[PDB]
């Protein structure tokens, strides 16, 4: 996407940066800003004077202390409207992160909140198994989870890996069949 | 943080108007606008340079307004304040001879024309409850429509035709015998010419037709909210009338410009556009506007909502998505040909292609009783035009039947504003089909006719009195319509 | 379970943020509790054209949207226009919505069905090509009208169809023992009027014996927006 052209891009400022990390935080930080809905409107009506949004957003460029590559690059942004286009590719810089890293976050749900050595295993196993430099643990102590687990990996949750009733649909599959 | 989100506070506290929106993208008489988003669906709201805008297109974004003209002076980011309010034009009889703009305000120029009961253009239909059997008859004056198609008191009919024929006209001489009617006329003009509306008020104030009759108009150049729903005015003019229990009828001129006009609208609103540009919406907004014409129930009071659809051919198209729609919606059409008019006959009612639905039930059995035989007679004469230049080999019924067609075909034609009673067209038919104009030639069955009818009026008045009071064909109005037509028929004869 | 805020209205295409999860599947019904003109709560019948997606739905409704709001609830009824089946209908000359449109009191029918259903299956049906045969003495001569069948009209009125529609209503009711569902589509109001004063007038309603009455009476008016008219 444009939006995540708009990702890739910051992303690959705060690479060539290195403040992959900084910019990182920086991006949940104004997340976390942009997440306020008033803050959201505020900043993406049009009736905003962009004049005032502008002074708003040096102003909230303290009120966080943004690090400056992906400061202009929010002042880029909202300076080409995309603000209203915003939030997702905040969300997608996350990814970009991950394209970035490769440390890939991988959703694990399971009926218990599981072993953090079982975690260990099983983020090395997707290490191996993704390929990865690294894996971001993402877990889930899934209630319809009878007793097994439930890994959404690959580029999206796409690389799904589950034994948990999982099974008993095979098995009511090979029962009608 | 709340210094920070104190100024975007201070800042989206000006952006939290409630009334008000921004005029974000003015563009042509239409405008997206921030703001105004609690706005009911429709409404006029007071833009700034104080711009009416119909609030069409409820964006999720913006606040999609058709503006009430052109906003020049409604500048960018114009504040319109939401009104809430939606098109309750003060309809009184009281404009019943003023001429009124789309906002129930006297384009005239009549004054003020006071007016308390105030309805929302687009009420609700008359539901099929709501109606009670269409009894009694409209009149056109046109001896000729009447004949062959009776008009009820409130009901729905089109005339199709082509440009600004004398349909325009046919219509004017329909709201011309309504000065005899009891009903109450209106004349809605969409876009005509203006000295064509005037040549028309003129008309209808020289006839004093404009005593029965208030008048509203579209400009050629009138914004196109107000043609967009300025026929929905008329009718809720015609609701003030009709839920009043009084008949009442309309003159719609063609709705056509106004498909043009919602086609404009639906484009202006960057909506979607459908069959030939007109949008979908006007089917359903045509049969929102002819749907609630009617004769009520006597619950409602059996008010007659009388409609006259002005439908012009577009080259012939008698399939046009807006011609196809109406053919759908009428009950009676009114195709017209004017190779009739360009032969001769005005009126040039394509009388085979005119259909109709009411029938009998819209005409007197007075009328009936000879229109039965005008329509065997017509349809008779009507496969037997092909026989028209080969006629010197005709057999005598062939040639009798073609004479007597022929004379009942005489009996038809009628000038710009050349109306007649029921009774003088009962005397016309009822000689035309009792051969006495298979006698007289065709000029001279023309002036003989006309002669019957005024040597009618006065040497068979009573005749007429029976036929006004009975309103039913008596054998004794009928003999003495044999005696007077005898007697200028000699007097004629003589010539 | 659900409610959505009136999102967006294209005229009659209304648009409906539904919540995230609480939005509807395809032609899933929803009850618009929106202001009458009078501000008293009026509720729409919009039905679910097209999932529009980031949580809202591009819907249609039947009836008319004047004084609707942005951001009005809509209180899914999340599934298909569960109509007043069986005999309250057969006599009622019923509305789009399942309010008789006849002022003739609430059809007291628990069996709301839903609308925009399924047809049988290619096992479940009668293929026995049957003559749905009239008492009508000329489609009774000329018309193999097949039972089950699917009868075209190339004619309508003056032709006749309100008195010849109506003895076939009168002899399907008869010689059959089968009901009618005569559903008059973008109505002439005249022709409803004069049609429901006909099948009174026949008796095809008993106006007297109400639900005796051999016909089901649903009128699509063309005064509907015509949305309304695809699904009747």
């Amino acid at each position: 996407s444009t939006a995540s052209r708009y990702a890739s891009a910051l992303a690959d400022v705060a690479d060539v940066t290195g403040t992959l990390e900084a910019t990182n935080s920086d991006v949940e930080k104004l997340i976390r800003i942009f997440s306020e809905e008033p803050v959201y409107y505020f900043f993406a009506n049009p009736v905003i004077s962009i004049d005032n949004k502008r002074s708003v957003l040096d102003e909230i460029i303290t009120t966080s202390g943004l690090q400056p590559h992906t400061a202009n690059f929010i002042n880029i942004l909202i300076d080409s409207e995309r603000i209203n286009l915003v939030k997702e590719i905040l969300n997608e810089f996350e990814d970009v992160f991950n394209k970035i890293t490769g440390t890939e976050v991988a959703v694990v749900t399971s009926v218990v909140k599981l072993e953090n050595d079982h975690l260990a295993q099983i983020a090395k196993g997707v290490q191996k198994i993704t390929g990865a430099k690294n894996v971001r643990i993402k877990t889930v102590i899934d209630p319809s989870l009878v007793a097994g687990f439930t890994i959404r990996y690959g580029n999206e949750g796409s690389k799904l890996v589950d034994m948990s009733v999982k099974k008993q649909l095979e098995e009511i599959a090979a029962q009608l069949e | 943080s709340k210094i920070i989100r104190e100024r975007i506070e201070g800042y989206n506290r000006e952006v939290k108007v409630v009334n008000t929106g921004t005029v974000l993208q003015v563009g042509d008489g239409i405008a997206r606008i921030h703001g105004l988003d609690e706005v009911m669906a429709g409404e006029l709201v007071e833009f700034e340079e104080g711009t009416i805008g119909i609030a069409l297109n409820l964006e999720s974004n913006n606040v999609g307004v058709v503006l009430m003209g052109d906003g020049l002076m409604i500048q960018e980011g114009s504040s319109v304040k939401a009104t809430g309010r939606i098109a309750q034009i003060p309809v009184s009889e009281a404009y019943l001879g003023r001429v009124i703009n789309a906002l129930a305000k006297p384009i005239d120029g009549r004054g003020e024309i006071t007016a308390s009961e105030s309805r929302l253009i687009e009420s609700p239909a008359p539901g099929i409850m709501s109606r009670r059997s269409v009894y009694e008859p409209l009149q056109t004056g046109l001896i000729a429509i009447d004949a062959m198609i009776p008009v009820g008191r409130g009901q729905r009919e089109l005339i199709i035709g082509d440009r600004q024929t004398g349909k325009t006209a046919v219509a004017t001489d329909t709201i011309l015998n309504q000065q005899g009617q009891n009903v109450i006329c209106v004349y809605v003009a969409i876009g005509q010419k203006a000295s064509s509306v005037a040549q028309v008020v003129t008309n209808f104030q020289e006839r004093g037709a404009m005593e029965y009759t208030i008048v509203v108009a579209e400009t050629a150049d009138s914004p196109a909210t107000l043609q967009y729903l300025a026929p929905y005015t008329g009718a809720a003019l015609a609701e003030y009338f009709m839920y009043r229990e009084r008949h009442t009828l309309i003159i719609y001129d063609d709705l056509s410009k106004q498909a043009q006009a919602y086609r404009q609208m639906s484009l202006l609103l960057r909506r979607p556009p459908g069959r030939e540009a007109y949008p979908g919406d006007v089917f359903y907004l045509h049969s929102r506007l002819l749907e609630r014409a009617a004769k009520l129930s006597s619950l409602l009071g059996e008010g007659s909502m009388t409609a006259l659809p002005i439908v012009e051919t577009q080259a012939g198209d008698v399939s046009a998505y807006i011609p196809t729609n109406v053919i759908s919606i009428t009950d009676g059409q009114i195709f017209l040909s004017a190779d009739l008019f360009n032969a001769g006959i005005r009126p040039a009612i394509n009388v085979g292609i005119s259909v109709s639905r009411v029938g009998s039930a819209a005409q007197i059995k007075a009328m009936k009783k000879v229109a039965g035989k005008l329509k065997l007679e017509l349809a008779q004469f009507a496969e037997l035009e092909a026989f028209a230049q080969f006629a010197s080999d005709l057999d005598k019924a062939t040639q009798n039947q073609l004479a007597r067609g022929q004379r009942l075909r005489e009996l038809l034609k009628q000038p710009q504003s050349a109306p007649l009673t029921v009774e003088e067209q009962v005397m016309t038919i009822y000689t035309g089909t009792n051969g006495y104009l298979d006698s007289l030639e065709l000029d001279q069955v023309r002036k003989y006719l006309v002669e019957l009818r005024t040597y009618v009026k006065t040497n068979k008045p009573e005749f007429q009195e029976i036929i006004s009071s009975t309103k039913t064909f008596t054998e004794e109005a009928e003999a003495l319509l044999k005696e007077a037509i005898q007697e200028q028929m000699e007097r004629f004869l003589l010539q | 379970k659900n409610l959505g805020r009136i999102a967006q209205i294209i005229g009659p295409v209304l648009d409906v943020a539904f919540p995230p999860g609480k939005m509807p599947n395809i032609y899933n019904a929803l009850i618009v509790k929106g202001r009458d003109t009078a501000g008293q709560p009026m509720n729409v019948t919009c039905e679910v054209q097209q999932l529009l997606g980031n949580n809202r739905v591009r819907a249609v409704a039947m009836s008319a949207t004047d004084g609707l709001t942005r951001g009005m609830e809509v209180i899914d009824t999340g599934a298909p226009l569960s109509v007043p089946v069986g005999g309250a209908t057969l006599g009622r000359i019923f509305n789009v919505l399942g309010e008789p449109v006849d002022n003739l009191g609430p059809v007291d029918t628990r069996t709301t069905s839903p609308i925009h259903r399924s047809a049988p299956a290619f096992t479940q049906l009668d293929t026995k090509l049957s003559i749905f045969e009239t008492g009508i003495k000329v489609v009774d001569l000329l018309a193999p009208y097949r039972r089950g069948g699917k009868i075209g009209l190339f004619g309508g009125a003056g032709v006749g169809k309100t008195v010849l529609i109506m003895e076939l209503i009168n002899n399907i009711a008869k010689a059959h023992g089968g009901v009618s569902v005569f559903g008059g589509v973008g109505e002439r109001t005249r022709e409803g009027n004069d049609l429901y004063m006909e099948m009174k007038e026949s008796g095809v309603i008993n106006e007297q014996n109400i639900a005796e009455s051999k016909v089901a009476l649903v009128y699509g008016q063309m005064n509907e927006p015509p949305g309304a008219r695809m699904r009747v």
